[PDB]
């Protein structure tokens, strides 16, 4: 919808909405990011509790306790347990969802600044004029980012966040260019330069443009982030005509965006809130239930048929008893009617759905939302996930996800910023054909063959940058660096040929560059590098650093302190960097000798080496083609490092040829050719015969532990695939460098060139793969693939790739058949639909780390969502489930806790519908022996406590404090991953096996209890008779109890002293309870059981013949399994208990740098 | 600084076991278990043996039994004496009439002639068995007052619209007279005359003699109180009217804290068999004889098929004789061994290395 953002301006007629003016109504600058807006918390939270199956189920219960038909002692405390539940449960979503509030109150509150001039799209409840006087009071005042409305003049000053989508007005720099960090918005490691409109300029101060008026006529809202429409229109002044200037993506700021190297940034607000393409990117925080919690009600159905099959033999068995003749009910009770029972089993069954109630427990889904809560609560709490750096622990956003974190098998990580430190240097050059640098960057791919006794060479490089650090000691007046220096070659000095390459190669890197100095303001004689690339701060960085600083620039040229002592160089040309040149060109003008001649020039090309060594000399005598070899030699052994690679190449150029050039090159300029081309084509004459000076290599800092995690979600099983906003070349410089790339390989580029194009090299490249398309087959495998092949996409042909339902499936199997997958220059829409056609396509548990908006959906859109932490306040941190500061927390967080969180939950729901149908079917076993007609075998008192207090705990202590090995095991070995990947731990299969031995043991529990009173009915010493059915419901209560915990404490790894307290005084609480309750005179039926029951010994020769009969038949088969057919795990701890992983220190980190040797 | 306390509970290092079964430790434990379950069940079951008990079924003694002494068949009566099994001399059984008692359906007196060959020791517990009189259904149970049994002066609210246990059929008579022993339960209550001695047919003054004093529970007693019903106040239940033709005077009106045979009822069982305890002799032994019991006759039970029954036995500790708690003690004894032989087994012939079964270095 095309909107027209009006400043400074009445609306037009198109206002006649009243009470409020303005008819659009645009959003609010606010991010909501929260799971439940407050107006639809509590309607979106029950529901959201009531897609859980047994929460219907308890409801019904409810309902049905209103009639009197099933007879039930006060129905409306009934209610009590499930409303409680519903609180506890939504007050737990709810403090989880203000955690999210006060993120969105920080941003909300980051404070812009905003212009104090009345704004015409407000809610109720030449281009400059200098005619109108200089009115009081329109200062850019520090207003709040969430008080940023639509058509707002909006000054954002150097190095802080972008509030809205803002159209340029102005910069502090001349001819209105700005600088952005599109980091957030893209993977962008470059500053993108930004152009005020070419009409207000000129606008500079907030009197300037309170006295402007103007409109932008504008396109909607549209996600797409590298396109923008608008029309900003305006009155000329003293003339009436209406002027055109249109605006383009490289007018606009957008959200995401920070200003850099530029002072302020004046721009009118154009979208806000929800329409800012950040936002389109995003969605509404998804409530997010757990895989294992989805098939939990597929595990509920199971007990609702149970249910359903015991009530119907209940209801038919008393049907059938109630029209039977020879009965002691019509003699002494009074149903002395013989008629009115044809088959009125219909009231029995129904009677039986609430004496069977507690078949599917009330206390399911608050036992495993306390689980979830307190693993959400742990990984808080552990240091291992903090991060000092930012101040800033794992932040668990999704309380409720844990155990998908431990079934993950693909990471969709993003590159930029997630795997990367955003941090460039300066590691390597070669000059001359001699390779310099000495980095340690990844000389660890050889894990195979040598040793981690290589920390020397981290000693041995830092040894090296000391001795260089004194060598270049010469007093340098702005290399300040003694710390900001990051080339450790100890070859600076004079082996001379090679040692006048070497000063002119960094004299070089300190002419040839855009980077601009600023005087720093704490030490204003240190001055530091504005550059739009990293790259070139690197570049620039080092040639300071080895002697040729860079210090300054003049309207003549740039002012390099050569060692000591400061040259001006006479820039001639400045030939851009550009993303179609791909190189930069710096002609400088040497002085002279002979007096009386004007002297010559030096180009000095920099740039991409494969289209560098395209434009060198062939006609040469000296040794400029024998030095190729050798710098196209290093140039591969840098990119197989991962590092930047470029290359400097210069030709001395004649004082008339340059002037013939510099003529042609006046031509393209003076004229109107510069839309066109030509002034490219005469930048291209003078490149062509080059000497090459030789190339740099810069690294792309990855974060701490990015190669060595990656191993171990490798290792895993987990399959990481790169998914990244900026260039293909980039994304295969960190790939090499994380280990991912493996020069070995054979990557696999799409490459659409200008549309069946995609399949066919889709099809060729599944013939070395043998397989056309067939993906049933595909997703019953689960091993990491074999066959070095690296999948990489442009982006732009995965818009292509993901079209119909046709190529995403070839297209789906070729990366599910390659190690390596990067789809680099992918939008925040593409990125997602990569995990949404995994998740979908494949039936598989994904991840998606990353930092920034971008990945934002990507995030939201996967089953758990990493954001990492950094000193700003990251969308992606709140916008996520966990929330780490560093990548490499990512092992921590996967294979220890979510294969712990997994684990913890595959068995506890198991064990859990276990625990209460060893109880609630002795209320059915009893039916054969009352006829079926209702009466409880349990005292009342006990079945409120069997799943409160009696056996709640100990399913609970498994739930939450259960480590099949510790968390330093879960890290050597990271394969113990792989029973989540292929869902070993949580089958409906497990489950049901728990379902009949829950089946068995509550025959054990009803009959062992009915076949000592079954002869005669005395089970008492002194024969004074227990026989009330809840004194045998004593007995079946107990069994049931202690057979529920010491079942529960055998299938807990790890029995700590917490858990197996908490186990002990769960087991002694059912003797206590009924020492107590029974000993009152409430007690009413029940007065002194304790007394009688436990003072009677059939109840203790009951008591443990019943609780082998239960476990035994489990702790056969498990010891028949674990000596037979033991799972990985099970050996694992074997090998622990042999002492495989004592010479680990406690808390062993393998993604940690700083870490002991072992 | 934020920084998650470090104290081995928040880092989730608690000291911990990790229990890892090995065939070292789980085999023996099975031997272990087998060892003393064989053990338990072998002494359980000798002890059970030594359970002797005298059923005596009696439902049948207005129509099978004449004025004279006739042997019980042999489906009525079952013994248990350990030193004599192979024991059959059938008990006997004679019907007086009583022809004034006027109710026909359960009259009379049926006595009982069993002859015990061996002596039953100090406790000497007479119950009576009930089978087929089912006590345990819904509207059953929850059929009496707790007011009054707690000797409370109960109102007609209280005893009627009592929300879980109230006396919900049986709360008034037709003039309004509460029922003082209210609802189902103790309304139905079995009635038969048992006698306060064994005669000892064949012997003079030495008659066994039983009490129905220490048949229920002592601290029932807390709970039993004496009613506080004025006599003007309360009527017998409907099935009680033949004890108390009159209604109730002013001295006739139970107190249930004394009536342990009504606690003793007031307890329904729990299954279709139902043994209660009605006489009881904690004073002396009852020798090898040949005793006799007069049961007045009062509680139908054939109208349902039903059986009634004499139970007279000194339980052991275990309560009765009952083989289940031996046998069954032996059979998860024979079956912990049975399984520490089927997996030693397998581990011999089969069995690993404790090291290297894992999937990812195969
Ligand atoms: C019916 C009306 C009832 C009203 C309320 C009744 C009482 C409710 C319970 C009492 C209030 C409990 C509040 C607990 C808040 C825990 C928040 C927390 O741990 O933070 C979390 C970190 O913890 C986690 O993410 C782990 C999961 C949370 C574990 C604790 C959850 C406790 C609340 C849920 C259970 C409540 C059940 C109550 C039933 C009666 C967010 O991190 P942050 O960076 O936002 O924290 C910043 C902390 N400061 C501000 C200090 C820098
Ligand atoms: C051995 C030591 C034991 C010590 C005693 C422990 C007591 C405290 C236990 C803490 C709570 C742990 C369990 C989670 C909450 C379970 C609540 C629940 O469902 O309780 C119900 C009963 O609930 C009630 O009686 C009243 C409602 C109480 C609700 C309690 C909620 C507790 C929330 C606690 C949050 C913080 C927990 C902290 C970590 C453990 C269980 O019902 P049932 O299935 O047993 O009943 C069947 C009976 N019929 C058939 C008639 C319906
Ligand atoms: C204890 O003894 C009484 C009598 O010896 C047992 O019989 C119950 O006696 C009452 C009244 O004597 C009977 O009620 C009567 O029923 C007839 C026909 O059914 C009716 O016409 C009369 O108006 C009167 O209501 C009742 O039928 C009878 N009950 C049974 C089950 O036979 C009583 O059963 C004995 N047992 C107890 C209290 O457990
Ligand atoms: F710069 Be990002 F989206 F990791
Ligand atoms: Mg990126």
């Amino acid at each position: 919808e095309l909107r027209t953002v009006y400043y400074n301006m009445p609306l037009p007629k198109d206002m006649i909405d009243e009470e409020g003016n303005p008819i659009m109504q645009y959003p609010r600058n606010k991010i909501r990011t929260t799971k439940y807006t407050p107006l639809t918390f509590l309607p979106k939270n029950i529901l959201f509790q009531f897609h859980n199956f047994a929460n219907v189920y308890f409801l019904v219960l409810i309902i049905l306790g209103a009639f009197q038909i099933f007879g039930v002692t006060n129905p409306g405390l009934s209610a009590v347990p499930l409303v409680v539940i519903v609180i506890i449960t939504a007050i737990k979503d709810a403090i989880e969802d203000s955690r999210r509030t006060v993120l969105d109150l920080e941003v909300n509150n980051t404070k812009t600044h905003i212009l104090e001039g009345v704004e015409n799209e407000n809610v109720s409840t030449n281009i400059v004029d200098r005619s109108l006087p200089p009115r009081t009071d329109c200062k850019f005042a520090k207003n709040y980012w969430k008080g940023v409305k639509v058509g707002d003049i909006v000054r954002i000053h150097n190095n802080d966040e972008i509030p809205a989508d803002i159209i340029l007005l102005s910069t502090s720099d001349t001819d209105g260019a700005c600088y952005v960090e599109t980091k957030n918005l893209d993977g962008e490691t470059n500053l993108k330069v930004r152009q005020s409109l070419k009409c207000t300029n000129t606008i500079r101060t907030s009197k300037d443009i309170a006295r402007t008026k103007f409109w932008i006529e504008s396109e909607g809202p549209h996600s797409n982030l590298y396109t923008y429409q608008g029309n900003m229109k305006w009155r000329n002044l003293a003339d009436g005509e209406i002027r055109n200037e249109p605006i383009t993506i490289n007018n606009v700021l957008l959200r995401g965006c920070t200003l850099r190297n530029t002072k302020w940034a004046m721009g009118v607000v154009m979208f806000t809130g929800g329409d800012t393409k950040i936002m389109l990117n995003s969605g509404i925080t998804p409530t997010k239930k757990s895989r294992i919690s989805r098939e939990l009600n597929f595990s509920v159905v199971i007990n609702f048929v149970l249910l359903f099959i015991l009530c119907f033999v209940s209801g038919i068995a008393n049907g059938v008893y109630y029209d039977k003749k020879g009965r002691s009910r019509f003699s002494y009770e009074f149903g002395t009617i013989a008629g009115s029972a044809a088959t009125n089993g219909f009231v029995s069954f129904w009677v039986a759905v609430i004496l069977y109630q507690s078949l599917v427990p009330i206390s399911l889904y608050i036992s495993v939302e306390i689980i979830k809560t307190a693993q959400a609560a742990f990984i808080y709490g552990d240091v291992l996930l903090y991060n000092a750096k930012l101040d800033y622990p794992c932040t668990p956003k999704s309380w409720n996800i844990s155990d998908d974190l431990g079934q993950v098998e693909y990471i969709f990580s993003d590159k930029t910023g997630t795997l990367t430190q955003n941090v460039m240097e300066f590691k390597k050059c070669t000059i001359n054909g001699v390779s310099y640098g000495r980095a340690y960057t990844e000389a660890l791919a050889g894990l195979r063959k040598r040793q981690g006794i290589d920390v020397e060479t981290e000693g041995r490089r830092e040894k090296a940058e000391i001795a260089k650090d004194r060598d270049t000691m010469i007093d340098e007046l702005r290399a300040l660096s003694g710390n900001s220096q990051f080339y450790p070659e100890e070859v600076t000095f004079v082996s001379e040929v090679q040692q006048r390459c070497c000063e002119h190669f960094m004299l070089a890197l300190a002419l040839c560059h855009s980077v601009l100095v600023e005087a720093n303001p704490d030490n204003p004689k240190k001055l530091d590098l504005k550059a739009q690339s990293p790259d070139e701060a690197a570049l620039v960085a080092t040639a300071r650093d080895v002697g040729f600083s860079f210090v300054g620039k003049t309207k003549k040229g740039l002012i390099i302190e050569m060692q000591g002592i400061q040259k001006e160089f006479e820039i001639l040309n400045i030939l851009e960097f550009n993303s179609s040149r791909k190189r930069m060109s710096c002609i400088v003008k040497i002085p002279g000798l002979n007096p009386g001649d004007e002297p010559r020039a030096l180009l000095i090309c920099k740039g991409a080496d494969s289209i560098i060594y395209s434009r060198l000399s062939r006609q040469s005598g000296s040794n400029s083609e024998a030095i190729l070899e050798k710098t196209a030699l290093h140039l591969e052994q840098y990119a197989t490092e991962g590092l930047r690679t470029l290359c400097i190449a210069q030709r001395e150029l004649s004082w008339s040829e340059y002037e013939k050039w510099n003529e042609k090159y006046d031509i393209a300029a003076a004229s109107l050719a510069n839309r066109e081309d030509e002034l490219e084509v005469v930048a291209d004459s003078i490149e062509r015969e080059l000497i090459l000076l030789g190339g740099t290599a810069i690294e792309d800092r990855l974060q701490d532990g990015v190669p060595d995690c990656i191993e171990l979600l490798a290792e895993a099983g987990i399959k990481l695939w790169v998914l990244t906003g900026d260039k293909v070349e980039t994304a295969i410089n960190i790939g090499f460098s994380c280990n991912l790339l493996n020069n070995e390989m054979e990557l696999l580029v799409i490459k659409t060139t200008g549309d069946a194009l995609l399949s066919k090299y889709l099809k060729e490249y599944f013939n070395l793969t043998g397989s056309e398309e067939e993906i049933f087959e595909a997703k019953k495998d689960h091993e990491f693939p074999k066959g070095n092949y690296a999948i990489v996409i442009d982006g732009d042909a995965l818009k292509l790739a993901l079209y119909g339902e046709d190529i995403r499936r070839k297209f789906l199997l070729l990366c599910k058949n390659c190690r390596a997958v990067l789809c680099c220059r992918v939008s925040p829409s593409q990125k997602a639909a990569v995990v949404k056609l995994v998740k979908d396509s494949l039936d598989v548990m994904t991840l998606a780390i990353g930092d920034g908006s971008n990945d934002v959906a990507m995030i939201q859109s996967a089953d758990v969502g990493i954001g990492i932490a950094g000193e700003e306040g990251r969308q992606a941190v709140m916008c996520s489930d966990y929330a780490i500061g560093q990548f490499r927390y990512l092992a921590r967080l996967v294979l220890v806790h979510g294969r712990w969180s997994y684990k913890r939950l595959a068995e506890m729901i198991p064990e859990f519908f276990y625990k209460n149908m060893i109880f609630a079917l002795a209320l059915f076993w009893y039916g054969i022996y009352n006829d079926f007609d209702g009466s409880y075998l349990y005292e009342y008192t006990y079945m409120m406590f069997y799943n409160l207090a009696f056996t709640s705990l100990p399913v609970i202590f498994l739930g939450i404090l259960d480590q099949d090995v510790n968390d330093t095991i879960s890290l050597v070995v990271p394969q113990l991953y792989r029973v989540g990947i292929l869902r070993k731990e949580w089958n409906q299969r497990k489950f049901l096996w728990y379902m009949l031995d829950g089946l068995y043991q509550s025959i054990i529990c009803f009959f062992f209890p009915y076949l000592v009173y079954h002869k005669n009915m005395i089970v008492t010493s002194n024969g004074l008779g227990l026989d009330h059915r809840y004194f045998v419901g004593v007995y079946v209560t107990t069994i049931a109890v202690i057979s529920c915990n010491t079942y529960v404490l055998l299938h807990q790894y790890r029995w700590d002293w917490f858990s197996g307290l908490f186990i002990a005084l769960s087991c002694l609480v059912v003797f206590a309870w009924t020492g107590i309750w029974s000993s009152a005179i409430a007690s009413r039926e029940f007065f002194k059981a304790a007394a009688r029951i436990y003072g009677a010994p059939s109840f203790w020769a009951v008591f443990f013949v019943a609780v082998l009969f239960c476990l035994l038949p489990r702790f056969t088969y498990d010891s028949f399994q674990k000596f037979f057919y033991p799972t990985d795990v099970e050996i694992v701890r074997e090998m622990w208990q042999h002492g495989h992983f004592d010479h680990y220190p406690p808390g062993y980190d393998p993604t940690d740098p700083n870490r002991p040797k072992v | 600084n934020r920084r998650p306390k470090e104290d081995a509970f928040t880092q989730q290092r608690l000291a911990a076991i990790n229990p890892v079964l090995t065939p070292r430790t789980v085999l023996p434990l099975y031997l272990l278990i087998a060892v003393v379950f064989v053990i338990v069940g072998g002494c359980i079951l000798a002890q059970n043996s030594k359970v002797d008990e005298v059923t005596i079924y009696y439902q049948d003694c207005m129509t099978n039994a004449t004025s004279s002494w006739s042997d019980i068949p042999s489906e009525h009566w079952q013994f248990v004496f350990h030193k004599y099994k192979t024991y059959n001399t059938a008990p006997q059984w004679r019907f007086v009439d009583d022809e004034s008692d006027d109710f026909t359906k359960q009259r009379g007196t049926c006595q009982i002639r069993f002859t015990t060959p061996s002596d039953m020791k100090n406790n000497v517990y007479l119950n009576y068995v009930l089978e087929k009189f089912a006590a345990n259904h819904r509207r059953y149970v929850l059929s009496f007052s707790e007011d009054q049994i707690r000797g409370e002066d109960a109102s007609y609210e209280t005893v009627h619209d009592a929300t879980g246990i109230n006396c919900k059929p049986l709360s008034k008579n037709a003039d309004g007279k509460i029922y003082y022993p209210c609802g189902l339960i103790a309304n139905s209550m079995f009635n038969d005359t048992f006698p306060l001695q064994l005669t000892n047919v064949g012997d003079t003054s030495n008659n066994y003699s039983l009490t129905n004093k220490g048949i229920n529970w002592e601290s029932d007693k807390k709970r039993y109180k004496k009613t506080k019903y004025n006599y003007t106040q309360i009527a017998p239940p409907p099935y009680w009217e033949k004890m108390y033709p009159d209604g109730y005077n002013e001295t006739n009106i139970p107190d249930i804290q004394d009536w342990e045979e009504f606690q003793n009822w007031m307890r329904p069982g729990a299954f279709d068999k139902i043994t209660k305890l009605i006489r009881i002799n904690k004073n002396d032994t009852l020798p090898a004889g040949e005793y006799q019991l007069d049961i007045g006759l009062h509680w139908p039970v054939l109208e349902f098929n039903g059986k009634k029954g004499i139970y007279l036995t000194h339980g052991s500790h275990l309560g009765g004789r009952n083989p289940f708690l031996g046998i069954v003690y032996l059979i998860g004894g024979c079956i912990c061994a049975a399984m520490a032989l089927i997996l030693l087994t397998f581990w011999l012939f089969g069995g690993r290395k404790i090291a290297d079964a894992s999937s990812l270095s195969w």
